[PDB]
DNA sequence: TTTTTTT
């Protein structure tokens, strides 16, 4: 009931930029966890279709890394559109949240949080306004517990959505164990 | 030390506040307090205010956005005000995702945690990270 | 325990 409201909807996007104005999600992930942290549900993981012109005109480090993880070439490959990614992640969090109460978490996830306001709105409209920034912790981590800090995860195991998810959880685990009461 | 200042800002026409903390919350200046229409004075006349201020306070792209749920903040500046943005990391500080643990892990303490006017919700945010350092950090 | 990157 309580602890229903109080799980979390982790989230991870690829985009083809940081431009909201012009840039698209590519890749899109979630996971549910309850409020301590522990995976209860593992959502879609999905590779969203892209118009060719959009990946050809990518900034470099997007060319480069979309590029090198197989992202650019899969995106290319996917049938999957926009509408039905949206469809299929509101149905999942239908089945595993109750609607409004649930914030979205994940590393500056505010930046997820801009695009999916504006590509994903009914998936938004699921979830709270309010979000769980693992960054926020970062950067607090870094000033108050900089010896603790020195340890923290810091990078995930790919630039593909599942795995920064994965990283950005076992970060909030480590600040969880090492710098609060 | 100067790289790890923030940039506390609120927004509630608009009602514009800014102010700097050193990491530890201390209030270390107070920057323009600016009332804007929605799109008293021009957007670019207060986006060049806040710049100079930022100017005069952080080095350049170093230091974060703090506040209560400041994301809504920054997607406002990032679109309104994206020179003033520039200056700034593109992480953030946000209270609420403090409030959210605190919630969750640490119910007793978060029944005791902290107008409309946006140097006062500047003032409250401050005050109830300040809570949180005290009683739900190590 | 880590490997200065929101994409
Ligand atoms: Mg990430
Ligand atoms: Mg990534």
């Amino acid at each position: 009931a309580a602890s229903m409201a109080q799980r979390m909807v982790w989230v991870d996007l690829e985009m083809t930029g940081l431009d909201i104005e012009k840039d698209q999600i590519i890749e899109m992930a979630c996971l549910i966890t309850d409020s301590d942290l522990n995976i209860l549900a593992e959502g879609p993981n999905l590779i969203i279709k892209q118009p060719d012109e959009l990946l050809d005109s990518m900034s470099d480090w997007c060319k480069e890394h979309h590029g090198k993880s197989g992202l650019t070439k899969a995106v290319k490959e996917s049938t999957i559109t926009l509408q039905q990614a949206e469809y299929e992640f509101l149905s999942f969090v239908r089945q595993q949240t109750p609607p409004g109460l649930c914030p979205l978490a994940g590393n500056s996830v505010h930046e997820d949080k801009k695009f999916l306001d504006k590509y994903m709105p009914q998936f938004m409209k699921h979830l709270h306004y309010r979000i769980i920034d693992v960054s926020t912790v970062k950067e607090l981590c870094r000033r108050w517990y900089p010896e603790e800090y020195e340890f923290a995860p810091k990078k995930a195991a790919s630039h593909r959505a599942l795995d920064a998810i994965s990283e950005s959880i076992k970060e909030l685990q480590f600040y969880r164990n090492n710098i609060f009461k | 030390s100067m790289a790890q200042r923030m940039v506390w800002v609120d927004l509630e026409i608009i009602e514009m506040a800014c102010l700097i903390t050193d990491s530890d919350l201390n209030i270390l200046a107070e920057g323009p307090n600016l009332i804007i229409k929605q799109p008293t004075i021009t957007l670019q006349q207060a986006e060049y205010e806040f710049l100079s201020f930022v100017r005069q306070q952080t080095p350049p792209g170093l230091c974060p956005l703090a506040g209560n749920s400041v994301h809504e903040d920054k997607k406002f500046l990032d679109k309104y005000m994206p020179q003033f943005m520039k200056h700034l990391h593109y992480r953030i500080i946000d209270v609420s995702t403090v409030k959210e643990l605190c919630r969750r892990w640490y119910p007793e303490e978060y029944e005791f945690a902290p107008s409309h006017r946006a140097l006062d919700a500047i003032s409250e945010s401050i005050k109830e990270l300040q809570f949180y350092r005290n009683n739900i950090f190590k």
